[PDB]
């Protein structure tokens, strides 16, 4: 889920989900689906989305 | 559709046929994976396998196992309760009645 | 003897080579060896498998994968796929191996209260005194001897009897006259509602007799579960032949070892399968016949020994008054 | 505050997890220990204790 | 005076063995060094690549990532699906590696004990050749095959009284052909779950498929292999599920090359017809009178006997006996010698181990089912 | 004048050896005292087989047990003590119990 500009509450496949923000760079309207999201180990900022996975 | 083959058949072969003159994207399976221990494990397959169907192309998909699998007899309180459930489930939930545009005619022998 | 001077060169050098391996080692080990126990001090896990395209992979009490392209402070041979073994956290390469491939109770089985009892005690069982003694302290001691004449000692017992004339007395016997592997089995213990229990358990403790040769496994009412097979329609459960003829490709099928001590002191033998007694299992089937007439007498003052009795008592006529 | 600043002075400590045994071994104790549920620890314990009270 | 000569060169040479020695050892110290710093290595699993760098991954045990290849890991045959390695400090993959072997696969592939050739027993003397028809048929070549054409086989099914020789039958072929003898008896494979036993099966075929003259034995298939009723127990819905999809994979999609199959049981009538469709059931025929003596004999070569032993009063003496049986023959034979320990062995033990197996033979009933 | 109640329900415990630690508590405490009474019941539900399974669950009861072989009668037996353990059928026995 999204709160604010490129900012958004992501499940996590580590063990705990988080608020993080993104690039925002990222086309607003593509973060609306549970697709592959990448973000950094630490930092966890999401970088982009990828549609396939699994 | 729907064949079914008894001693010195060959209805899968007919299959494999099919499936060397099919040129598209076609995905074989066996139903037999879909029973487990967690919960919606093959349940879950088969419907990330019917997104997955409908993304890529809805032109063909086919899985092979109906015995001991698609199993009428909802009704016995001895084994397999929400085993069964989830599986003859997965079956009807899938079926959808149809999609009627994706994995175009699946069949089982 | 000009050489002389040129040879006691040369054995300095080795004196300055041997000192120096002397530096090499065991200077070196103390900081390379103290870090090993530091791993060990200062603070157990499995195997997975092996290569060595040595390259072996780690798992951990975390359940946890970790490859190395090379093991290190243990051997491979020393290992196997599937292999506990207390390793550095750290470094991620094994320490040692952990030799505790048992269980609880499957270590357990082997039993050390052993009271004592001899063959003077049973009394009318003389027969099973020399049999038991033959087939049962020789193949524990006298293993050559059949190897001399060159056949096989014997391969299995079978201890039957109506209750009242005993055959876990033949274990107990078993027990104190022969100090081997104490390691028993019965009947009750195998009913169980985890199915697939005696699969792992007899593997584990087949190993664990490779490394305890005198296996004796008294296995009382061998029967049990080991039975004549069935035949229906649905009418009747599985399990039971899952860990049956586990335990006969086990036993049987393959691994020739005379190590083998086995043997059923149940009652009957009728419901035993084919598939139980042919060659290998249970050789010898002698019974326990009822003792006699004053078998059942020397029984009898086995019992009336200890207790203080007036002497003025003829087993005799006890014996006889009460036939069968 | 009747002691609102001893327990701020007991603080040099803080050790000894629940860490429940299991077993032990030979040629030197080595009792093997639970923390809590993580794993099974073939420990070597303190010195400053008794090879036996535990 | 070359005292010093020759205890100098004592000296020496063994200050050189020891120095040598220990210096390896040093070095060998050095290597283990090295070995914790050559830090484990995390075993991963690349669920896809996404670019020739981007390999989008998930750790086999722990979350998703996407890394690339350490420098020369060989892109080419890594696809997502092979087992690799990856780094430390960036997860990044540093080595792949052939997938896993399930370790039950080593427990029915390693435990093979070399014993004897083809001749040890008896009554399977036109079985020998019959066996070995089919046995080093593609074993020693396929290019016939080319010649011909016929599609190999997959294996057949025996059946006998249990133990009796069809373990040893196994056991002789195992001894003799020595090449990949998967020995599989599939007694305890459904502990209490439903995909588990098929799940490992797939991973043997697919082991099987790896390398080519794979071979495979499979004994007691009782509860495994079985027959196909209506819903029983869960147990027995799975079996049936297991059954199904091992019959399925018979056929598969793609022909599993040079792999060969031992069906095996003591009652193989157990089998459910749509799996009784296996060449033909060979079967180890019961030893007759020259066969019951062949095996005789063979029981009795090495033993400290003399040439006293009456052939013909054993054989008279049997009412059917295989090897195992007749190796019980001499064994207490031997015995019954042992007892008073008698080193020989005169036919009078031959005769009382004779007694001795009659009255096992007592604890027999009901000794044959036919299958199919 | 004595009599301690310590039913075998409650001694099915979930903790390895505090079953067998209570077994010396109360057999201590029993030899403090004399002419106690200890009463153990639901060995149907304790066991008298030595039933083994893999689970790697009631094995408290092994440990307990042996400890209890070990402290009930023979090393300081209960003398002045009664410690009963009974069934409602002597159903599952062993070689063990039958001991005078
Ligand atoms: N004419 C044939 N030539 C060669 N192989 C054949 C032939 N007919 C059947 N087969 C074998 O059967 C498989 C393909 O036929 P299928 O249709 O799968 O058989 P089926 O009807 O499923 O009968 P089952 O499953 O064995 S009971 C292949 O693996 C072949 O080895
Ligand atoms: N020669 C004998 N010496 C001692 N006890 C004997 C003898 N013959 C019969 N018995 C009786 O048989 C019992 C021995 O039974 P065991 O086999 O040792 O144990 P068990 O649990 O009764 O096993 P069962 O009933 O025979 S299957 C004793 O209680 C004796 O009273």
């Amino acid at each position: 889920e999204a709160v604010d500009q490129n900012t958004a509450i992501v499940g996590s496949t580590t063990g705990s989900n988080y608020y993080v923000r993104i690039l925002s760079t990222i086309d607003r309207e593509l973060l609306k689906p549970n697709a592959s999201v990448a973000l950094h180990k630490h930092s966890n900022a999401l970088v982009d989305v990828l549609p396939p996975e699994a | 559709v729907l064949m079914y083959g008894p001693p010195g058949c060959g209805k899968t072969m007919l299959a494999k046929a099919v499936a060397h003159h099919t040129t598209a994207a076609f995905i074989r399976v066996v139903g037999s994976e879909f029973v487990q221990k967690y919960l919606g494990e093959g349940p879950r397959m088969v419907r990330d396998v019917f997104r997955l169907a409908k993304e890529n192309a809805p032109a063909i998909i086919f899985i092979d196992e109906i015995d001991a699998i698609a199993t009428k007899r909802f009704d016995a309180q001895t084994g397999a309760d929400r085993e069964v459930q989830r599986i003859l489930l997965e079956l009807l939930n899938q079926m959808d009645g149809f999609d009627q545009n994706v994995n175009v005619k699946v069949i089982m022998a | 003897r000009t050489r002389l001077l040129d040879s006691e060169i040369k054995i300095m050098k080795s004196e300055v080579l041997r000192v120096t391996h002397e530096l090499q080692a065991m200077k070196d080990k103390i900081k390379e060896n103290s870090e090993k126990i530091k791993v060990n001090k200062t603070l157990v896990s499995n195997v997975i498998e092996l290569l060595d395209v040595k390259c072996a992979v780690i798992k951990t009490s975390t359940r946890q994968t970790y490859f190395l392209p090379v093991i290190g402070l243990v051997d491979a041979e020393k290992l196997k796929p599937g292999d506990l073994v207390g390793v550095n956290k750290d470094s991620y390469l094994i320490l040692e191996t952990l030799p505790t491939e048992y269980d609880s109770r499957v270590k357990a089985m082997e039993v050390d209260e052993r009271p004592t009892e001899q063959y003077s005690d049973i009394g009318g069982l003389d027969k099973q005194i020399q049999e038991l003694v033959e087939a049962i302290v020789l193949p524990m001691n006298h293993k050559e001897k059949f190897e001399n004449l060159g056949i096989q000692p014997p391969k299995g017992v079978l201890m039957y009897g109506p209750p009242g004339t005993g055959k876990t007395l033949l274990a107990r016997a078993c027990a104190a006259q022969t100090k081997a592997t104490f390691l028993k089995l019965a009947g009750p213990q195998l009913v169980q509602m985890f199915i697939g229990d005696g699969a792992k358990l007899v593997r584990d403790a087949f190993a664990l007799a490779k490394e305890k040769a005198p296996s004796i496994i008294f296995i009382d009412e061998l029967d049990a579960i080991g039975t004549k097979r069935f035949d229906s329609e649905k009418a009747g459960d599985r399990e039971v032949q899952r860990t049956m003829l586990e335990l006969l490709n086990q036993l049987d099928g393959f691994q020739p070892n005379t190590q083998v001590k086995v043997i059923a002191a149940t009652n009957r033998v009728d419901i035993l399968d084919p598939a139980l007694l042919r060659s290998g299992r249970l050789d010898r089937k002698i019974e326990f016949p009822m003792p006699n007439e004053e078998a059942r007498a020397r029984i009898m003052q086995i019992h009336s020994r200890k207790m203080n009795v007036s002497p003025d008592v003829n087993y005799e006529e006890l014996a006889r008054c009460t036939d069968d | 505050a009747a002691d609102k600043q001893t327990l701020q002075s007991e603080q040099p400590l803080q050790v000894a997890r629940c860490t429940k045994i299991i077993n032990a071994d030979s040629e030197d104790p080595k009792y093997i220990i639970n923390v809590k549920q993580f794993a099974k620890f073939v420990v070597d314990l303190s010195d400053q204790v008794a090879p036996t009270d535990i | 005076k070359l005292l010093e000569h020759k205890e100098i060169d004592g000296r020496l040479k063994e200050l050189r063995e020891q120095l040598k020695e220990l210096t390896k050892q040093y070095e060998k110290s050095e290597n283990d060094l090295k070995a914790l710093q050559s830090v484990g290595q995390i075993v991963g699993e690349v669920l896809k690549q996404l670019t020739e760098e981007k390999f989008i991954v998930k750790a086999t045990n722990g979350p998703r990532y996407v890394v690339g290849c350490r420098r020369q890991l060989d892109k080419s045959k890594l696809k997502p699906g092979t087992r690799v390695a990856l780094d430390m400090t960036t997860l990044t993959i540093m080595r792949y590696l052939p997938r896993e072997v399930d370790p039950l696969v080593y427990n029915m592939s390693h435990e093979d004990p070399g014993n004897v050739s083809y001749s040890e027993i008896g009554g399977l003397s036109e079985q020998i050749r019959e066996l070995r028809e089919v046995i080093e048929l593609p074993l020693t070549n396929p290019e016939l095959f080319q010649r011909v054409g016929i599609i190999p086989p997959k294996g057949c099914l025996l059946y006998g009284p249990p133990g009796t020789g069809k373990t040893l039958l196994a056991r002789a072929v195992a001894s003799q052909l020595d090449c990949n003898f998967l020995k599989v008896v599939s007694s305890s494979i459904v502990d209490k779950y439903i995909g588990e036993s098929a799940r490992l099966i797939r991973e043997m075929f697919n082991y099987a498929r790896d390398h080519q003259p794979c071979i495979i034995f499979m004994d007691e298939i009782d509860a495994i292999g079985g027959r196909r009723f209506s819903e029983g127990t869960s147990a027995d819905r799975e079996i049936q599920r297991t059954l199904m999809e091992l019959l399925n994979q018979m056929d598969g999609f793609d022909t599993l090359h040079r792999v060969k199959m031992i069906m095996a049981t003591n009652r193989p009538d157990t089998l459910d017809p749509a799996l009784l469709r296996l060449d033909r059931k060979i079967h180890i025929d019961l030893p007759n009178e020259q066969a019951r003596l062949d095996i005789l004999k063979i029981h009795a070569g090495p033993i400290t006997k003399h040439g006293e032993i009456d052939y013909e009063a054993i054989v008279k003496l049997s009412d059917g006996f295989n090897g195992a049986d007749l190796r019980n023959v001499c064994t207490e034979a031997g015995m019954f010698a042992i007892r008073a320990d008698h080193d020989f062995v005169v036919q009078e033990d031959f005769m009382k181990a004779v007694r001795k197996v009659a009255d096992s033979k007592k604890l027999e009933s009901k000794l044959d089912y036919k299958p199919v | 004048a004595c009599f301690i109640r310590v039913i075998g329900s409650e001694l099915v415990q979930k903790y390895v050896g505090e079953g067998a630690r209570m077994v010396r508590e109360l057999f201590e405490m029993a030899r403090t005292k004399k002419a106690c009474l200890i009463f153990f019941d639901e060995i149907d539900a304790i066991g008298g087989a030595r039933f083994d399974d893999g689970a790697g669950g009631d094995n408290e009861v092994q440990r307990t047990m042996l400890e209890l072989i070990n402290q009930l009668d023979g090393f300081d037996p209960r003398g002045n003590i009664k410690v009963l353990m009974a069934t409602n059928r002597p159903d599952t026995l062993d070689p063990a119990l039958m001991r005078p």
